[PDB]
């Protein structure tokens, strides 16, 4: 019977739940890093559940879901991905209870996304909206969220760079979701984090020109989705391999064709030519390109066809497999096309001004070294995420697991008010909240069962007059030390586990 | 080879078909509890389905019924549309009845006649439960809406189905007593949004012709022709590849050029502004088509061109052997129009009134791919129900009823025949158990309540697993077409007794 | 037997003139040096085929970017004909020998 | 060298004698249950008789091995009774076991079985009617032409094949001097229409080669011109290069086709028909251009088929186009392209009233599965009338005859006695098992069934009654319309008695160490 | 045999890069440390709650070693 699935489910339950605890050890920065041996047989030390999910993992199906548990929250808010694992085992406990209570996993499921809709309101009831139209508010808030987080040093510097690059991809007063889509994060090997800079036309890998103009203004950006190499009738060459004599006349053929298509390039014309890799091509004849930049066209060669897809959408240089697809049509018009070799190492074609869809925003990442480059990458991304957290979900809420302490007691009664056989469900549903700050209270160190009992009254009283406050890690107003989070990291965490549980509940 | 007599076959015939019949009823109906699909030999890859047709493929099975009933599963699926998982366990609903009977020592011959003949007591109850819906336009709309969602409801996309549902029944609305799937044109294309989907009244070539060749033709004369301009289909005037000497490269190329320009004038000869080519339109002809204002559509929609020709009122040129004789497609306006992310050339006012073109717009192909397969089954049952405009009372309403009538027949005949007809009718009352079991409610009560409903008989009510409680079948919306629920009854009624039919199994692996 | 060296000949054939090109390769990079340093001082003809033709500078230049297509094309094609012939040569060696011995 | 005891072997004999005999016992008739074959390929297959399932089943013991050997003959001649001998073998044999387990010689009683055969055979020789005739047999045909098409592929009995199958026989029945063969008649399975789409042909039907319909489809006369050679320019059913020197020479190329259309048309026609099967397949062009020019020819043909039509015509093929002859063309009383299937081109129907040694029933089917099961179905009723046309004699049996022939032999045991007495006793009970063993396969007590007619046999002997093989409330033979050519049952009597004797063969139970190794 | 022993060698090696003095000590000290608080960590005490009064005492001890 579905008992065997329940067993399976229980076994999946058995797998997934102990896994969620391993991150509960890493819950919060007060939560502890976890040393991990890998196939290398070497230690791996992270407080990051998302990697601990990915890095060494069991492919058990319940465990398979839990990476996407965070990986959604990874891609949802970019943040709060520990919590979404820390929310998992809390119901997974309670769900087995109902299963142990004999509650039908549908009814179990059925009771939840139902009651989840409830909780988020009361959760949102706790919340304080900030101004998404105001750059500085968010520049204060996500910063305060960055201040609520570990990465500051560059994030401080990079909050304006984030929020501005965001504010530049903020058209709306709502500030929409602020897709990181329109953002191109580029790194340049030289420079410093001070030399990380927001650029309003795409900073492009390198540049490639033989006789091609070094920097062309008003650049018509070509793209080559067509093969510049003459057709391959033997190896790469329009010749066939037998003797010296017959091939040289069709060596003449390889000549003109590669030039003509190249001639045709500049004849419909471009100031710049996007060129993907020649492996991203069948083949591209350089003697054509030798003549193509000899036609004095600024060009880049060997760029990601996927970054091309980014380039196509952001600066409006559309995919071109044809001379005809060159007019100005699929060609983005780039006001200043130049590569900057400057500030130490690296060279990157930097579009300065363009004819571009949306507001095209690329940020250079320069750093004292590669590692210094590497470190600011989260700094923005962190900021960029808590931004795309809060701009996407307007209402801001404080962190520290308090809203869970706040929401549980209420949903327990809401369960009771809801009543019904599903009350016990929604009760157990409500009963998964404190678990996160519970382990978190240990993660800062405390007795949550002692501490959370009291905030729960505090959160019975002011609903937040206090909360586990990361430095304190204990009862005090978290709005006072400003440990803050957009509702997105919270809300985005809710549906996943529940649904994924709601999934595994129906799942045999 | 392994001679497998009744002793070996039955247990083996049950264990798969029963326990796999579990897996299909395991995921059954809206409350149907999903199965993790075990990708076996490939990764673990975890897949989660309410559909057993998936389960059929994933883990290979040697159980002969489970092997055979994969076809039984898909037959109702392939043909009757929805009812995939319905017919599957239906035989499992039976073999389990046959379990205690063969365990009663009962002959299949003793069983078969009973269940087989009890089918008609279920049939004629079903045939009585057959209730003509679509007899009225409102009913027809209702019956369209009642059946369409119900099909895809447990097919594991209900989400934006509501948008495709209407457009689909809006399309089959126009079929108006004659179901025509070529009348409606099915465009399934990733692009747009979850619902960007549009129902074009007409035919639609999704091709992007741009302004290079006409995107807009009023008084549109659609020339349906297979003409090759390089492959050079028959009525071909050229001369093939030959070398008599060093200069022979000249003669051959001038042979095809004339023909193309000549075939163009043949396409100019009809007076069409639209040349629909199932094959390539080369540069020279497409220039000469754009010279005449002729729309040049090369390699048009291959199932579409005829569907075009059907709905737009044309005829094929038959490999372009017709300088005239071909009949020309006529739609009011040909206009290239952006639907989703592509420029689609919408032929509106095609010569067929039942005709439509549905566009299916998913957000991702994962959203696009699943629905049309599920939506295909609705329009089938629709087309089925366009042919017999009907429902029957579901959620057990006809089941418990058909069971009753059979339980009656089990109380009327009851020789060794209705010793089986008993077990027969009980399976009719077992699916009503399973659906509440999918929900986790009381089958014991509700069924025997719906039996307490259908003992006296209740033709108006069934057990709503959505509600969790008993509910109307008036078409309360859970009332389902006579098309499916007769045929779901059909196929598995066969297979069970046919599974009974092989006592002897000889397995040479 | 005959099938042995039929393939190794045109192997060795297009092998050497290809390698002749390698000398000419340096020259084809040097002819990009020599003509580019010719502004029209000395009359530049292409030597391309047996007709020696009054030529222009771009005709001189574009030709040697096209003359490198000699070293480009002839070298590459043979690496096919190398193994294209080599394998069928190697194939036919043991087959017909074992026969005539057996 | 490992020698075992004949007893021990007799075990392995009887241990093999069961499941195979069992296989039929719930599979006997339509009241019997289907026989499934799953392959070395793992291929699920529903099977029939013995020989179908017996050959598919992989024979292991000498018995199993000897089974198919013996078993083929009953379906060869009779077409039916194959399922019975295997039942009959063990039934008597497994008592012959018990008899030898009494400490009885296989030696002594098996004679009695050979001897009680004849007296049951002769008792059989009493049973039912000694006669069927051309119009008479048709209804007993229709009787079996019911149950043969009322069995496997459908139980509906389309009277189509029911009276189509007999006609091919009836056509070739008299031909062979009251004989027929099933090459001499033929089941032609080809789909494109359902089971309800069938045919009887006096000759071959082939789907007539056409490289274009508008290039005229022409069939005429009665005659085919049989050619291994061209009626239009040849080609060995493979790739051929067609080149011309200049732009114009493509036109002269078709003239060569066009002339050698008529050149062959005018050559092959004068010798009869215009219709020439050409084993040579040709390119699209000349084929339709001859279809155009005149008088379609059949191209892309099986070398067997140009041979098949020839030997069907009883004349030869024209091997060489330089050669030709009328005998080497077709003897056909009709040749007509006829629409073949619903799905495809017109078949060329060669029905030979000039000379046909073979008259072939054709069958379409909605599946191969059904068209083969009907193809599987027919041979039986085809073979029973093969018995009829030689000896038109049938015996009501299957519960009339067994217990009948057993009863006299039961009595013969007491007349005869000693070694034959427990022979003829045990000889008899095996027969009475089959009708019993039908109520085994059927829903009825096998005992009380055998009991039933046992009362009726005490009442009346060799009854037009019998059991119910159709499981009708009436237990009949006449009105069950169950019956067998008294050839068949006797022939069926021979085989198990033959085999239960063959297990006795001489002495040697020793092997080199290899007997089944 | 351990990354724990590994990182400690590195720690003394860290200390060594500063000065070879205290390397053997800081190791020996770390063992002392871990053995001190692990008991408390074993006992009722959080691994987080402990090292507070340790590190901050590391502030205190140096504040004497400063004074």
């Amino acid at each position: 019977d579905r008992d065997k699935p329940a067993q399976i489910r229980f076994s999946n339950i058995s797998a997934a739940k102990a896994v969620a605890d391993a991150i509960r050890t890493s819950l919060g920065p007060k939560g502890m890093d976890k040393m991990i041996q890998d196939g290398k047989g070497d230690v791996t030390i992270t407080n990051d559940g998302a990697t601990i999910l990915k890095q060494m993992q069991v492919l058990h199906p319940a465990a398979r879901m839990l990476v996407e548990l965070s990986k959604a929250q990874d891609i949802e808010a970019g943040d709060g991905t520990t919590s979404v694992v820390i929310i998992a085992g809390s119901l997974l406990d309670s769900c087995t209870k109902l299963l142990q209570k004999g509650i039908h996993p549908t009814i179990i499921s059925e009771s939840f996304q139902k009651a989840l809709e409830k909780g988020i309101e009361i959760l949102t009831d706790m919340s304080r909206p900030v101004e998404l139209s105001d750059r500085e508010t968010l520049l204060n808030s996500a910063t305060t969220s960055l201040n609520s987080k570990v990465v500051s040093q560059y994030s401080s510097l990079l909050s304006p760079m984030s929020v501005n690059a965001v504010m530049k991809v903020i058209d709306p007063a709502t500030a929409t979701s602020v897709d990181l889509r329109d953002i191109k994060i580029v790194k340049k090997l030289g420079g410093t984090i001070d030399d990380c800079e927001l650029v309003e036309g795409l900073v492009l890998t390198q540049k490639v020109s033989n006789s091609g103009i070094t920097r062309v203004e008003k650049a018509k950006i070509g793209l080559i989705q067509f093969c510049l190499s003459a057709p391959k009738t033997d190896m790469d060459n329009q010749i066939v391999v037998s003797d010296y004599a017959q091939m040289d006349r069709v060596l003449r053929e390889e000549r003109a064709y590669i030039l003509n298509l190249v001639k045709q390039i500049k004849k419909t014309g471009c100031n710049v030519l996007l060129i993907q890799k020649s492996i991203l091509r069948d083949a591209l004849s350089d003697l054509a390109l030798h003549f193509l930049n000899k036609m004095k066209i600024m060009v880049i060669k060997d760029i990601e066809r996927e970054d091309i897809e980014f380039i196509c959408k952001t600066i409006g240089t559309k995919p071109v497999a044809h001379i005809d697809q060159f007019t100005a049509d699929m060609l983005g018009s780039a006001e200043l096309a130049e590569e900057v070799n400057l500030n130490g190492s690296g060279k990157l074609l930097k579009i300065t001004g363009c004819a571009s869809p949306g507001k095209t925003v690329t940020i250079v990442v320069r750093g004292s070294n590669k590692l210094v480059i590497e470190e600011a990458e989260r700094s923005i991304h962190d900021a960029l995420c808590v931004i795309r957290c809060l701009v996407k979900k307007r209402a801001l809420i404080a962190g520290g697991g308090a809203p869970e302490i706040e929401l549980a007691l209420r949903l327990t009664e809401y369960s009771r008010t809801l009543s019904g056989m599903e009350s016990y469900c929604v009760r157990a549903f409500a009963d998964a909240m404190e678990v996160i700050p519970s382990t978190l209270a240990e993660n800062a160190g405390l007795n949550p069962i002692s501490t959370v009992t009291e905030l729960r009254n505090r959160h019975a009283q002011g609903e937040k007059t206090a909360g586990i406050n990361v430095r304190k890690g204990g009862i005090s107003n978290i709005l006072e030390e400003l440990v803050v989070q957009p509702l997105l990291v919270s809300v985005s965490a809710l549906t996943l586990a529940t649904e994924t549980v709601r999934s595994i509940l129906k799942i045999d | 080879a392994d001679e497998e007599r009744a002793e070996t076959a039955r247990l083996t015939s049950f264990i798969g078909a029963i326990a796999i019949g579990d897996l299909v009823k395991s995921t059954l109906g809206p409350k149907g509890m999903d199965k993790i699909l075990l990708s076996s030999g490939r990764d673990a890859s975890l897949m989660v389905t309410n559909d057993g047709a998936t389960i059929l493929k994933n883990i290979g099975v040697d159980n002969p019924a489970a092997k055979v009933l994969v076809d039984m599963s898909r037959v109702q699926d392939d043909e009757v549309g929805d009812g995939t998982t319905s017919v599957t366990v239906l035989a499992a609903e039976l073999l389990r009845e046959a379990e205690s009977l063969i365990a009663k020592k009962i002959h299949p011959q003793t069983i078969i006649a009973g269940w087989r003949e009890a089918t008609k007591a279920a049939r004629e109850a079903l045939l009585s439960s057959a209730v003509d819906h679509g007899s009225d336009e409102v009913k027809f709309r209702q019956d369209l809406m009642n059946i369409a969602g119900t099909t895809l409801s447990s097919k594991l996309l209900t989400h934006h189905k509501d948008h495709f549902t209407k457009l689909a029944v809006e399309a089959v609305l126009r079929l108006k007593g004659s179901g025509n799937l070529e009348a409606i044109h099915i465009i399934k294309k990733l692009g747009g949004s979850l619902a960007d989907s549009y129902l074009d009244e007409g035919f639609l070539l999704d091709k992007k012709i741009g302004v290079n060749q006409p995107k807009r033709i009023e008084n549109a004369k659609i020339l349906i022709a297979n003409t090759g301009m390089d492959t050079d289909k028959i009525k071909i005037f050229g001369s093939r590849v030959r070398v008599d000497s060093t200069a022979k490269v000249a003669e051959i190329e001038h042979a095809e050029k004339e023909k193309m320009k000549e075939k163009v004038e043949r396409i100019l000869k009809h007076g069409i502004n639209c040349f629909i080519n199932r094959q390539l339109i080369y540069n020279y002809p497409e220039q000469l088509f754009g010279a005449a204002g002729v729309m040049a559509i090369e390699h048009a929609d291959f199932a579409g061109v005829e569907r075009l020709a059907l709905v737009t009122g044309g005829e094929i040129a038959s490999t372009f052997d017709h300088p005239e004789l071909v009949k020309l497609g006529s739609c009011k306006l040909i206009e290239e129009v952006m639907i989703g992310e592509d420029k689609l050339i919408h032929f509106s006012g095609v010569a067929l009134g039942e005709a439509c073109t549905i566009v299916l717009r998913g957000a991702t192909q994962q959203i696009l791919d699943e629905a049309e397969r599920s939506l295909h089954d609705a329009l089938c049952v629709l087309a089925q129900t366009v042919k017999d405009s009907r429902t029957v009372y579901g959620g057990g309403c006809s089941e418990m009823l058909m069971a009753h009538a059979v339980t009656q027949l089990a109380n009327r005949t009851p020789g060794k025949e209705a010793v089986a007809m008993e077990s027969y009718a009980k399976a009719l009352r077992m699916l009503p158990t399973i659906i509440a079991d999918n929900a986790g409610y009381d089958s014991a009560d509700l069924v025997a309540q719906l039996r307490a409903a259908h003992s006296e008989g209740n033709t108006t009510a069934g057990l709503d697993m959505r509600e969790g409680t008993i509910g109307d079948m008036a078409i309360l919306g859970i009332t389902e077409s006579f098309q499916v629920k007769r045929q779901v009854l059909l196929s598995a009624a066969e297979a069970a007794e046919v599974i009974l039919r092989v006592d002897n199994i000889i397995k040479a692996a | 037997v005959e099938k042995y060296q039929q393939l190794q000949k045109d192997l060795s054939k297009s092998m050497s003139g290809r390698q002749k090109l390698e000398a000419q390769l340096t020259e084809n990079n040097i002819v990009k040096e020599e003509l580019a340093l010719l502004d029209g001082s000395n009359v530049v003809f292409k030597l391309l085929g047996p007709v020696l033709v009054k030529q222009e500078l771009g005709e001189a230049r574009a030709t040697v970017g096209k003359r490198l297509d000699y070293i480009t094309a002839e070298i590459k094609r043979y690496e096919s004909q190398l193994r294209d012939l080599e394998r069928q040569s190697e194939q036919q060696r043991e087959t017909l020998a074992q026969l005539q011995q057996e | 060298k490992s020698r075992l005891m004949g007893l021990e072997a007799l075990k392995s004999h009887i241990m093999a004698a069961k499941a195979v005999a069992n296989t039929m016992r719930t599979s006997l008739g339509p009241n019997g249950l289907d026989k499934m074959m799953v392959d070395k390929d793992g291929d699920v297959t529903v099977t029939n008789d013995g020989a179908t399932i017996l050959s598919m089943m992989d024979v292991d013991h000498q018995i199993a091995k000897l089974m198919v050997e013996l078993s083929k003959s009953q379906d060869d001649e009779i077409g039916d009774g194959t399922t019975g001998v295997v039942v009959l073998a063990g039934a008597l044999l497994e008592e012959a076991e018990q008899l030898l387990d009494r400490g009885i010689h296989p030696i002594r009683i098996a004679d009695g079985y050979e001897q009680a055969a004849r007296v049951a055979i002769e008792h059989l020789d009493k049973i039912s009617d000694s006669v069927l005739v051309d119009i008479k047999d048709t209804e007993p045909l229709i009787q079996t032409a019911k149950t043969t098409l009322g069995s496997k592929v459908v139980n509906s009995c389309h009277r189509q094949m029911a009276e189509i199958a007999v006609n091919a026989v009836l056509t070739v029945a008299d031909m062979e001097r009251r004989d027929v063969d099933f090459e001499l008649i033929k089941v032609e399975g080809k789909v494109g229409g359902r089971l309800e789409d069938t045919k009887l042909i006096k000759g071959v039907i082939v789907d007539k080669d056409f490289s274009h319909p508008q290039m005229p489809k022409k069939v005429e006369d009665a005659k085919i011109a049989i050619l291994t050679c061209p009626f239009e320019p040849p080609k060995p059913k493979t790739k051929h290069k067609l080149d011309v020197t200049s732009v114009e020479d493509y036109k002269a190329l078709q003239k060569y086709e066009k002339e050698k259309f008529e050149e062959m048309i005018q050559q092959i026609k004068e010798t009869g028909a215009n219709l020439a099967i050409c084993q040579w397949g040709f390119d699209d062009e000349a084929n339709h251009l001859l279809l155009q020019n005149n008088l379609p020819a059949v191209r892309w043909v099986g070398g067997p088929e140009i041979e098949l039509i020839a030997i069907a015509t009883g004349g030869r093929i024209v091997p060489r186009f330089s050669e030709l002859t009328a005998e080497k063309l077709g003897f056909a009383g009709l040749v007509q392209e006829i629409s073949f299937g619903t799905t495809k081109d017109k078949m060329l129907v060669i029905e030979q009233c000039k000379n046909s040694r073979a008259v072939t029933i054709f069958i379409r089917g909605g599946n191969k599965m059904i068209i083969e099961e009907a193809k599987r179905s027919l041979h039986d009723a085809l073979c029973v009338i093969r018995n009829l046309i030689r000896d038109n004699r049938v015996v009501y049996g299957g519960g009339a005859a067994e217990i009948s022939c057993a009863l006299a032999v039961s009595q013969e045991a007491d007349k005869c006695p000693t070694l034959e007495q427990y022979a003829m006793r045990a000889f008899a009970d095996a027969l009475e098992v089959i009708p019993m063993a039908l109520s085994e396969n059927s829903g009825m007590n096998p005992i009380q069934t055998m009991t039933e007619v046992r009362a009726r046999q005490v009442k009346e002997m060799n009854p037009a009654l019998g059991i119910d093989c159709l499981h009708k409330g009436t237990n009949d033979m006449k009105q069950q319309h169950v019956i067998e050519t008294l050839i068949g049952k006797k022939q069926q009597i021979s085989l198990a008695t033959q085999m239960v004797r063959m297990i006795l063969k001489i002495d040697d139970i020793r092997k080199p160490g290899e007997s089944e190794e | 045999e351990h990354p724990a022993a590994k990182v400690l060698c590195e720690l003394a090696d860290l200390q060594d890069k500063e000065v070879g003095d205290g390397t053997t000590s800081v190791v020996i000290i770390a063992a002392e440390l871990l053995k001190n608080a692990d008991e408390l960590v074993k006992q009722k005490i959080h691994p987080t709650s402990v090292i507070s009064g340790y590190r901050l005492a590391c502030k205190e001890a140096v504040r004497y070693i400063n004074e």
